[PDB]
């Protein structure tokens, strides 16, 4: 039978310019081209996009961060394009050495540049957070997106800013590099006596696994009742239909309890935000309070 | 007891085996033939677990660990205390996981809905069999499978990984991780987007799905749609697990060195392989 | 007793309250639990019913307060098969016509779903200025074949979800000149035909009809989709 994974017949019409509400229409781009490719899987329309001061500041500040890491990689490559492509994943922009402590006085080639890039990244991320808030506010929506985004920002703030400060050395931050930042992750665990025995790490894993579990359940459930229009979840909330009832009854008969069309999305948002919420706590306690998690674990 | 709207759905029919012999509910749980099978496999595996705990000498759930047979046993049977219990418990676990999926299928039929859910659950089963069956068999010993213990099975992950240097460098391992992170990223955005529309600012009417589309076009210039995001979430989570089974079925079977060495075909391409400078020069 | 021990203990307390909260939030529909005779069940579980919340629906469609007094607002043509609880309830007549089992529908509002601007969310393409088939096979004109390998009619139009630019129904003209709507998710568009495995050719006429040729209400959508999905179980005797 038909599985509703890919659209059978695409239909296209006049582009949707979207809701107005209190959005400043001066900052909306034009509509982009339709993508028959994306139409097989989702919507084919590209754009419009909103471009305010925060967006411009984020995009610009983010490209400076990208370009700063860039010129450093070209410098490590001796400006040779061949060496650049060969060792692209091996290049790394490292933080200042431990001797500089929390000083911004490290020369550029010894962590000064890492501090500059970190400044641009800091501005780009936080201006983008403000963006997610104001876009919801302009449309009169709740701020669930901005608050869920804070959970990711929390782990990112712990890894590269909060924890290094508490440790008293920028050298405790993560380096900018494909392979180099994997190695930093590996050493962090070895130094702190195996993160497997950090309970917040184990919790973080439970919610990471649990998020793949929950989205496979939810995604499979909505597609299984899409024959009753189940993906139209807002109206199912305001006016329960047979889609919401069958969805609930499948899971109630399967495991003994069930959700509502709204309630399942509170499960979803919390399952996901607890990943980076517990994780940021585990990392923050590593080296500041606990030096060896395996040893710490054996006393409790 | 029933949900206020549940009775009209509790009709007979849909079973695959036994006709109406097992076509009934216990409280909320639907039984069916495979519900009985699930219960029988589960009740056995649990008894053997308790029996292994007696042999081990502890009733603390944090210390109980059922180990597979020693490598010297190859792929043959072992005595109960020397890996046999792991072998039987693995059989029961498989029986329970498969029975669970076929029970879900019977529920899909009685409710006239699609079979997406048990299909997705089969990927999780595939991953479990990749680690306890497919990979051990290809490597030629059950001992390569992981032990059934809360903490001992984290040690297995650590030992198995570091046997190949830093498992991070397993390229299939990178892809699976990317899907896991992206999935949690997509799950958070989806839950937040629906809730933001069903629960708007104070003094506001409920939002519409158009607001959801408009919010994401304003944010990143594209909205995938109410249907597309559920297709996406299903795809992200299954691909993550798919590449997870892939990154292990190749480890120790067709690849035996440290995974960082796999990336040298790129570094040591004879043309730029000798150019001085850079990291590798 | 270190700061780490207190953090992990505080979190497990936070998580217990979070679960408690999440469960009650998911009890705003379908509770309180009923006995199989409709009366309230004695054991309702350890979690209490949540306190009412109010949604203000847009376009002046009123407010919804959940939880509230639940009602099916329709007859249920089933009957007990056992004195004890937990056994199937058997149809008393035609389950496809009576809308029970997999053929069930819910008494949703007899109004069409609207978009963000107050217009009908779904519309026939002949009434949707500018919409067309952009990729894939265009089913308009193709014959519609049932699970009995007989032809029930031909596709005459596509009902489109305009905000999402998506096909949701095929309008199929029956031998008698009338039309019915078929869920897009229950048909297979092929080179020369549209195959509907859920229904036989002589069960298309039984699909509920709509009151207006240019709109479909939420009630009619549930009745149509329920009927078609119910065919998988109740039309199987003549499925070749
Ligand atoms: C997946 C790749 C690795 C692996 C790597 C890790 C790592 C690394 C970690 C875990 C962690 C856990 N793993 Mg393990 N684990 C594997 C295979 C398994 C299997 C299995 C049958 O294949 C099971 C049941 C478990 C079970 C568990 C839990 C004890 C724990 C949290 C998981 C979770 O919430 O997931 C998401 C699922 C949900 C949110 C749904 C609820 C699932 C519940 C929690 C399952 C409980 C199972 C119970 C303890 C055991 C069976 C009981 C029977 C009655 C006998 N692992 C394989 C070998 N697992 C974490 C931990 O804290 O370990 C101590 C951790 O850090
Ligand atoms: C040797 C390696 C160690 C180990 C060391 C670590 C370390 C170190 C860390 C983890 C962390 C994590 N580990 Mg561990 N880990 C090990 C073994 C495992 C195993 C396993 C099977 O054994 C598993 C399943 C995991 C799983 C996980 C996750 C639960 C967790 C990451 C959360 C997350 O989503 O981060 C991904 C999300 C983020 C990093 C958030 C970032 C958000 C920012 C704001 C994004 C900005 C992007 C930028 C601006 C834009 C780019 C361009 C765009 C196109 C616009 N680990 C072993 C024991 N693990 C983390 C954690 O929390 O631990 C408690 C962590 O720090
Ligand atoms: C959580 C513990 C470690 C960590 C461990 C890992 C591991 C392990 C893996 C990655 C992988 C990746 N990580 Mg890392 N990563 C960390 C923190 C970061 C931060 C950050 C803002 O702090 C960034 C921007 C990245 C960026 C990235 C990408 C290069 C890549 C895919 C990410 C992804 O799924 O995006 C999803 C988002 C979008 C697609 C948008 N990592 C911390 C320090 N990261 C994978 C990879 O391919 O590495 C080469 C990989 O295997
Ligand atoms: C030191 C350890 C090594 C390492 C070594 C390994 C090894 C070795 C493996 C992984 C595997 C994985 N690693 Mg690694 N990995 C490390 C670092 C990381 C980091 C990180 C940030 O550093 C991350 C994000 C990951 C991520 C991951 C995933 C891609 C994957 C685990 C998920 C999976 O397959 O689930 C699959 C899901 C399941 C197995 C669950 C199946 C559940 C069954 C079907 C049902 C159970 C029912 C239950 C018993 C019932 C209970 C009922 C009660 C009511 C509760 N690794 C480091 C470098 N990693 C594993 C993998 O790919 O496995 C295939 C694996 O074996
Ligand atoms: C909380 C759990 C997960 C999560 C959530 C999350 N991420 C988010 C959000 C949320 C809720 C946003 O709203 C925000 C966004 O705009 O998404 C569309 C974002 C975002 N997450 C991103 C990336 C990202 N998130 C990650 C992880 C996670 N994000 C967690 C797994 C990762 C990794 C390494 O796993 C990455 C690489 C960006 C696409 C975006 C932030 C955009 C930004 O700050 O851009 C500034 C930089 C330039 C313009 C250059
Ligand atoms: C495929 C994508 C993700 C996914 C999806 C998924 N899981 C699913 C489903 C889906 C779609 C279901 O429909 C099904 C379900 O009903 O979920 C509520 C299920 C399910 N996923 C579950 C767990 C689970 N899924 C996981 C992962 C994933 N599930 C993937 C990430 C994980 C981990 C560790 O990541 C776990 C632990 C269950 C809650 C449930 C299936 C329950 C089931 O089969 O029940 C019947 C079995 C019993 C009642 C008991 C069997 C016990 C054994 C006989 C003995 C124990 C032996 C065991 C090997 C001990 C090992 C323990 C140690 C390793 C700690
Ligand atoms: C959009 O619509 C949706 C819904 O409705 C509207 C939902 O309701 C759900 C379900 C999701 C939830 C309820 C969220 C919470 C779930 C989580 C966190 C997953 C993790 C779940 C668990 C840890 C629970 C696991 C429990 C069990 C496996 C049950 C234990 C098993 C038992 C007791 C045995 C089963 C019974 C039998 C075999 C029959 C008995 C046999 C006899 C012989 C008597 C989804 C996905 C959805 O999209
Ligand atoms: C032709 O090529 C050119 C040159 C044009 C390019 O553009 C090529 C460029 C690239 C290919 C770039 C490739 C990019 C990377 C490899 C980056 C990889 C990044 C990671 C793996 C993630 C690392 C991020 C983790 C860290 C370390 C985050 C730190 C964030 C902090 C919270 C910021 C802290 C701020 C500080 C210390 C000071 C600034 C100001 C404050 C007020 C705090
Ligand atoms: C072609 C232009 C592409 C630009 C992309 C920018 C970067 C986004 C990347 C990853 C996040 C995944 C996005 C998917 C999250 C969707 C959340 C959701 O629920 O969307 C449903 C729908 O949009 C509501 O109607
Ligand atoms: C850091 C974790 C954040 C919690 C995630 C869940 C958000 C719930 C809060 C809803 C926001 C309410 N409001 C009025 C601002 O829209
Ligand atoms: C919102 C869903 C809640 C899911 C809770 C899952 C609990 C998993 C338990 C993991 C064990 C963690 N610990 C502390 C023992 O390492
Ligand atoms: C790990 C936490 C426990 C997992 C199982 C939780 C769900 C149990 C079954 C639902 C309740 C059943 N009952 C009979 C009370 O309705
Ligand atoms: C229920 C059918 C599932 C079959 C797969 C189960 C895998 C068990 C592996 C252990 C085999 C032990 N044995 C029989 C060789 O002694
Ligand atoms: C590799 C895992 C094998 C186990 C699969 C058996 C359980 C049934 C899952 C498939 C049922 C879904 N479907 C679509 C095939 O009907
Ligand atoms: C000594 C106390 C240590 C911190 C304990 C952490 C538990 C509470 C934090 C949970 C997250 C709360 N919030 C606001 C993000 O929803
Ligand atoms: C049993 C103690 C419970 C206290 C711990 C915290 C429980 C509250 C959970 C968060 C509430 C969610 N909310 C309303 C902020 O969206
Ligand atoms: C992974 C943690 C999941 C926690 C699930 C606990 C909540 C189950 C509540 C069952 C009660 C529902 N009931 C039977 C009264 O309708
Ligand atoms: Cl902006
Ligand atoms: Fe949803």
């Amino acid at each position: 039978e038909y599985q509703n994974i890919f659209t059978q017949v695409q239909v296209r019409g006049p582009a949707d310019l979207g809701m107005t509400e209190d959005v400043n229409l001066a900052n909306r781009s034009g509509v982009g081209p339709f993508s028959t490719l994306l139409g097989w899987f989702g919507n084919a329309q590209l754009g419009p996009i909103y471009l305010g001061s925060l967006g411009v500041l984020s995009l610009f500040s983010g490209l400076m961060w990208f370009f700063t890491i860039g010129i450093w990689f070209w410098y490590q490559a001796g400006w040779n394009p061949a060496v650049f492509l060969r060792d692209l994943f091996f290049f790394s922009l490292e933080p200042p050495a431990p001797e500089y402590g929390l000083s911004f006085a490290a020369p550029l080639k010894e962590g000064g540049l890492w501090l500059i890039a970190s400044f641009f990244m800091f501005v780009a991320v936080w201006s983008w957070w403000g963006r997610t808030y104001l876009r919801a506010q302009a449309l009169g929506m709740g701020k669930h997106t901005a608050w869920a985004f804070l959970s990711a920002i929390w782990l990112w703030m712990v890894l590269g800013f909060i924890r290094p400060i508490l440790m008293g050395s920028w050298s405790e931050a993560v380096p900018y590099g494909i392979f180099s930042h994997l190695d930093w992750t590996n050493n962090f665990s070895l130094v702190h006596g195996n993160l497997h025995y950090n309970p917040f790490h184990g919790l973080s894993i439970a919610f990471l696994y649990g998020s793949a579990l929950l989205f496979a359940m939810h995604g499979a459930t909505i597609l299984a009742v899409s024959r009753f229009g189940g993906e139209r979840e807002l109206e199912q909330i305001a006016d329960r239909g047979t889609a919401a009832e069958r969805a609930a009854l499948f899971w109630r008969w399967t495991m003994g309890f069930n959700a509502t069309m709204e309630g399942i999305h509170r499960w979803a948002i919390w399952m996901a935000v607890l990943v980076t919420l517990t994780g940021g706590i585990g990392i923050l306690l590593s080296g500041t309070v606990v030096d060896n998690w395996y040893v710490w674990g054996q006393n409790h | 007891a029933l949900l206020s709207f549940e009775r009209k759905y509790r009709v007979p029919g849909g079973t695959l085996v036994g006709g109406n012999l097992f076509d009934f509910w216990v409280g909320p749980f639907y039984v069916g033939f495979f519900g009985v099978a699930t219960f029988f496999f589960a009740a056995l595996g649990i008894i053997l677990i308790a029996w292994s705990a007696v042999l081990q000498g502890t009733w603390n759930p944090q210390l109980i660990s059922v180990y597979p047979p020693a490598l010297e046993y190859g792929l043959g049977g072992a005595p109960l205390a020397k890996g046999g219990l792991w072998q039987i418990i693995t059989i029961c676990a498989t029986g329970a996981f498969v029975s669970w999926a076929l029970r879900e299928v019977e529920i899909c039929r009685k409710l006239g809905i699609g079979y997406h859910i048990p299909f997705a659950f089969a990927f999780a089963i595939l991953a479990y069999l990749t680690l306890v069956l497919f990979r051990p068999v290809m490597m030629g010993a059950w001992g390569y499978a992981f032990p059934y213990g809360i903490w001992t099975h984290l040690d297995w992950v650590s030992n198995t990984g570091y046997t190949y240097g830093n498992f991070h460098y397993n390229p299939a391992h990178m892809i699976a991780i990317t899907f896991f992170f992206t999935n949690a990223l997509a799950l958070a955005l989806h839950g937040a987007l629906v809730l933001s529309a069903a629960n708007p600012e104070k003094g506001k009417e409920m939002r519409t799905p158009d607001h959801e589309d408009t919010f994401f076009r304003d944010l990143v210039g594209y909205s995938i749609g109410t249907l597309g995001i559920h297709r996406l979430g299903l795809l992200l989570s299954l691909s993550a697990v798919f590449f997870s089974a892939l990154c292990m079925i190749i480890t120790g079977t067709i690849w035996f060195d440290q995974w960082v060495d796999w990336w040298q075909w790129w570094v040591k391409l004879p043309w730029w392989a000798n150019i001085p400078g850079g990291i590798n020069g | 007793f270190d700061l780490a021990s207190l953090a992990i203990y505080s979190f497990w307390i936070f998580l217990a309250g979070l679960i408690y909260y999440l469960q009650t939030e998911n009890m705003r529909e379908g509770y309180p639990l009923e006995n199989e005779d409709g009366t309230p069940a004695a054991n309702q579980g350890p979690f209490p019913l949540p306190k009412p919340k109010t949604f203000i629906l847009p376009h002046g469609r009123g407010t919804l307060t959940v939880p509230g007094p639940e009602s099916e607002d329709r007859p249920i043509a089933l009957a007990r098969t056992a004195v004890s609880e937990g056994f199937p309830h058997a149809p008393t007549g035609d389950p496809m016509k009576d809308g029970v089992g997999p053929a069930s529908w819910v008494a949703r509002r007899d109004l069409p779903e609207l978009d963000g601007h107050g217009h009908n969310k779904i519309k026939p393409m002949k009434a949707a200025a500018g919409f067309h088939v952009s990729a894939g096979k265009n089913p308009i004109g193709l014959p519609v074949r049932g699970c009995d390998l007989e032809i029930a009619g031909k596709v005459v139009d596509i009902w489109v979800d305009i905000p999402e630019q998506m096909a949701r129904f095929l309008e199929v003209e029956l031998k008698d000149g009338s039309t019915r709507l078929l869920p897009m998710q229950m048909v297979k568009v092929q080179s020369n035909r549209v195959h509907v495995n859920a229904l036989s050719s002589d069960l298309f006429a039984g699909i509920p009809t709509i009151k207006s040729p240019t709109e479909v209400t939420l009630l009619e959508e549930d009745k149509i989709c329920g009927y078609v999905a119910g065919g998988l179980m109740y039309a199987a005797p003549k499925r070749k």
